[PDB]
């Protein structure tokens, strides 16, 4: 439908394709960092677009990470306490992991592979560090493959819209030429 | 050819990376060099209207960017650096500019001579 | 440009003249006159044209942009007629060239327009198929001889569904895609092994051994381009022994596809080689089976037959 | 092909991006208006 | 189209209007990355006029690039530097709008007429970062830069 | 990495031939 | 897109198995 609408739509998805391609390599770069740090860590999130990890965590809880709260707020608000944010851009360290432990005692009160994933003071600091290192490695692998699919799905839309563009391109040339030939005939 | 060959190649490495710089943040130092040279060499491509440069003058401003004298300097000061650098070489170093026009090539002596002019001028740029 | 287009043309002229004993014809149809000057002197440098003595292998026929539509329209016919002599009279296997074939289609459209005819789709002539058909069917194998044409195609707006290329595509028996990306890797000739195809690639036509060995090289190169994407995103650790073996063999294969030409003996060093059909099949078949795994990648780069790849490896081993 | 092509189209991503910006700056307007209360009082 | 396209050659100064800008609420809906003039030169109008004018056109063009990133991510995932660029860009878009005296019945508010250097100094302060603390609503449909600060006092007391 | 792995592999195979012809 | 269907149909074919797994248990 119309040559002008196809051009705006084709340009729109072409940009989305390139931007999703960029987020694939950035997620892949963060994944390389995640796998090196997880190797010694086994022996001892806020940013979305990473498959179905946030919902997978919510699966076992009903039956850290601000995006987890977004799902659970309207359903069950009063139960779980604490809450944190700013967890996604920079991976977790001993400094940031230690603050999670402080808001528990001193207070008023998993990565399998690149395309699949499964859901007193010092001892508690160990188990929380293990979980976040498993959580950070799982989301980057998922965001890599999710953005990889987003670019590849956009590429398919670009390919088909390029055909519909060229069909409409030819027809506009043919139709507008027939107007001129019909006009000259009637003189 | 000596300067623009290396310049075109480094811009031909920059534009591919370009999109990663928007949200790179944590990134390796190898590809970071392409961001550094890339943006700074793009600032040299900028030029004011009605202000044509000589062939011997053009090679000098690319020689600075291509050999990595702009890297330590900030991207905002690249336009300021070129105006200051171009005035310095034209006023005091006519012997060098004339030799490049005569030869049509940066000779063995002219390369080391030009290396000395940029390094000294870069040292103590701001006030 | 920037793919060794004129170098490929001069080599095909040289090889068909040397092997099959047949002359060539180049038809400059509607391109730049500058490019004619470039080609003319390049042919003298290589030696396919010779001014000093009558040993030339090419007959040039030029009608470029500067000449009117009527002139540009029938240049292809003028060049074709020269090629038709060597087929019909002297009984040769002739090698025609038409650069560019789109200009024949354009000039045909321009003449049809000026004559006063209600144009077809996309502004082309009503007689698009017939003008192409009367020209192309003259280029065939007779009982006397043959005329094998190599026609350069400019696809307008990168659209293969456009009438000009689409009408041309019906007559084509093959393609030769010259990529710049392949040329940047140092692999000359810069022919894309994947995108280049032919109609005669069939077990019935070329043979059982030819088709399987050819499809074997096309498989491993497709597997190479697939597995290379994993190296970029993830790393070398992901690839297994089965994967990493095919990648090393594919790199040897794509380097063995390269060849030094006789045309580029004045351009650079390295003596020009003419590889037979049986030597080519025997060469690539032994790589896929995995006979020359012990030999390095550098020996396969720029050689004639498979024998020279073994000799170069020993010679290169003497260095370090 | 060109920059800013998403909102030019005016589809799902174009209109949702226009809404996404409006959500952010409405919340930041309330935070910034709250800062004007403190500086005034 | 032939009729508007051929007319561009005959003009010194141009004012290219846009529907996309109009539909947001910006009036006059003048395209800042399309409308141009022959007198726009640092020699003619002065370097302060030229640098500020191009400075407005720089951030508004870079704002279009960030809009493509915001469509997939959202405003949250962006960096501190990119968030501020959008903030300054959206405030510049709204400060370019102005209620007319001829269009009192349409807008509702009384018309304005801003001087030369009030316009130059107004956008220069916004690009420099002197109105980051103020909200974007204050710059929507006002005369000089002083009225934007004056309107922020009313919006604070109402809130 | 891309070619770093197989560039290193190609260098080792040259050393194998150098030792073999001795 | 062609792979627009690939993602969507993969989601609901999985949810069909989950819903049929809940249906078979209630059937008993
Ligand atoms: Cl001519
Ligand atoms: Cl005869």
């Amino acid at each position: 439908a119309t040559l002008k609408d196809i051009t705006r739509r084709l340009k729109s998805i072409k940009n989305i394709q390139k931007i999703t391609k960029s987020m694939k390599m950035v997620a892949a770069a963060k994944y390389a960092r995640a796998e090196r740090e997880l190797k010694p860590a086994r022996v001892y999130s806020d940013r979305g677009l990473c498959g179905a990890i946030h919902s997978s965590v919510a699966k076992q809880m009903k039956s850290v990470g601000d995006k987890i709260r977004s799902i659970l707020h309207r359903t069950h608000s009063d139960q779980f306490l604490v809450t944190f944010k700013e967890v996604g851009r920079r991976p977790p360290t001993f400094g940031d992991a230690s603050v999670i432990a402080l808001e528990l005692l001193n207070s008023g009160y998993r990565f399998r592979s690149v395309i699949s994933y499964k859901t007193q003071e010092y001892s508690l600091a160990n188990i929380i560090y293990y979980s976040l290192k498993e959580s950070t490695t799982s989301e980057q692998s998922a965001r890599m493959t999710a953005m990889d699919n987003a670019s590849k799905n956009a590429s398919e839309m670009i390919d088909k819209l390029t055909l519909t563009f060229n069909r409409t391109r030819q027809a506009v040339i043919t139709k507008e030429l027939i107007e001129i030939i019909s006009g000259a005939a009637a003189l | 050819k000596q300067v623009a060959g290396t310049m075109k190649l480094e811009l031909a490495q920059y534009r591919e990376v370009a999109a990663f710089a928007q949200f790179g943040s944590d990134l390796d130092a190898a590809t970071q060099q392409l961001l550094s040279r890339g943006v700074r060499l793009t600032e040299l491509l900028k030029q004011g209207q009605y202000s044509p440069m000589a062939i011997e003058e053009q090679v000098a401003v690319i020689y600075a960017g291509v050999r990595g004298y702009l890297d330590k300097l900030e991207p905002s000061k690249i336009t300021k650096f070129e105006n200051a650098f171009l005035s310095h070489v034209i006023s005091q170093h006519q012997a060098l500019l004339g030799k490049i026009r005569t030869d049509g090539k940066i000779s063995e002596e002219s390369d080391a001579k030009l290396k000395e002019i940029v390094t000294n001028f870069l040292a103590g740029f701001e006030a | 440009a920037g793919v060794g287009k004129t170098v490929l043309i001069m080599e095909l002229i040289n090889n068909v003249a040397k092997a099959h004993g047949g002359y060539s014809v180049f038809a400059g149809v509607g391109e730049r006159t500058r490019e004619g000057n470039d080609l003319y002197h390049e042919m003298i440098e290589s030696g396919v044209i010779n001014l000093k003595d009558a040993t030339s292998k090419v007959a040039l026929v030029y009608g470029q942009m500067n000449e009117p539509p009527g002139a540009r329209a029938r240049v292809a016919l003028t060049g074709l007629t020269v090629a038709e002599y060597f087929r019909d009279q002297e009984g040769q296997d002739v090698l025609l060239f038409i650069d560019n074939i789109f200009r024949f289609t354009q000039a045909g459209s321009e003449v049809s327009a000026l004559l006063g005819r209600i144009p077809s789709a996309v502004g082309y002539q009503p007689t698009l198929a017939t003008d192409m058909g009367t020209m192309q069917e003259r280029i065939t194998t007779t009982k006397k001889g043959s005329i094998t044409s190599v026609q350069a195609i400019y696809v307008p707006a990168d659209d293969l569904t456009d009438p000009a290329p689409a009408t041309t595509f019906a007559h084509l028996d093959a393609t030769t895609v010259l990529s710049r990306a392949i040329a940047e890797l140092g692999i000359y000739p810069a022919v894309d092994p994947l995108d280049s195809t032919s109609r005669i690639m069939d077990p019935n036509i070329v043979g059982s051994e030819h088709y399987d060995v050819a499809r074997g090289v096309q498989k491993i190169l497709q597997d190479y381009k697939s597995l290379q994407d994993i190296i970029a995103i993830l790393g070398m650790d992901e690839l297994s022994e089965e994967d990493k073996l095919t990648v090393s063999r594919a790199r040897k294969i794509q380097r063995f596809l390269s060849q030094p030409f006789q045309v580029a003996e004045v351009f650079t060093g390295h003596l020009g080689k003419l590889v037979p059909l049986k030597e080519t099949i025997k060469g690539f078949q032994q790589i896929l089976a995995g006979e020359y795994d012990h030999l390095p990648e550098q020996a396969f780069y720029m050689v004639g037959p498979i024998e020279e790849a073994v000799a170069k490896a020993d010679k290169l081993a003497e260095e370090h | 092909s060109s920059a800013g092509a998403v909102r030019d189209a005016g589809g799902a991503f174009g209109k949702r991006e226009q809404a996404e910006e409006e959500r952010y700056f409405r919340a930041r307007a309330a935070e910034q208006l709250a800062a004007l209360k403190k500086h005034h009082e």
